[PDB]
């Protein structure tokens, strides 16, 4: 079984992502993974709590996580071609709000 | 406050053993029904050994 706890869940996300894919590009994709890893637990660890949280014991599990990244990674790219440290203002905010 | 994936790792490894769950946003108290139902569920699988 999965350790329950949202530290637990946070480092498994961490350590399933490579170092490659979180450090390269703009120095804010680590901080954008740190994001969506806070969010992916928030969301799974309020599983647990069914009645009182996700009403029905929905599926978020690895597959979607991999695919957020991959939207991430994506978006990030596009908006920001090159390698400087993009504005905090520059980044797709409503992009990434809206395709999750 | 971090720029590579070092210093969030270390924030997290650094992060307090209570998870109440105000963490998630829900009322501290949802695990008093968590524990509640559980203890129902082992009652009822309890019971059901006969």
């Amino acid at each position: 079984e999965p350790p329950p706890g949202v530290k637990a869940n946070m480092l498994r996300t961490f350590s399933s992502i490579p170092v490659s894919r979180i450090c390269k590009s703009p120095n804010e994709r680590a901080r954008l993974y740190f994001l969506l890893a806070w969010f992916h637990a928030i969301i799974q660890e309020r599983l647990r709590y069914a009645p009182l949280g996700w009403s029905k014991k929905y599926e978020f599990g690895e597959s979607d996580l991999r695919s957020a990244c991959d939207t991430v990674d994506t978006w990030l790219d596009d908006t920001a071609k090159g390698r400087q440290n993009i504005s905090p203002d520059k980044i797709p905010w409503s992009a990434l709000k809206t395709l999750m | 406050d971090g720029i590579r994936r070092e210093e969030f790792v270390q924030w997290v490894e650094l992060l307090p053993d209570t998870q109440t769950p105000s963490w998630l946003g829900l009322p501290n108290n949802a695990e008093r029904v968590l524990l509640t139902t559980q203890g129902v569920d082992m009652i009822s699988k309890m019971l059901k050994m006969q």
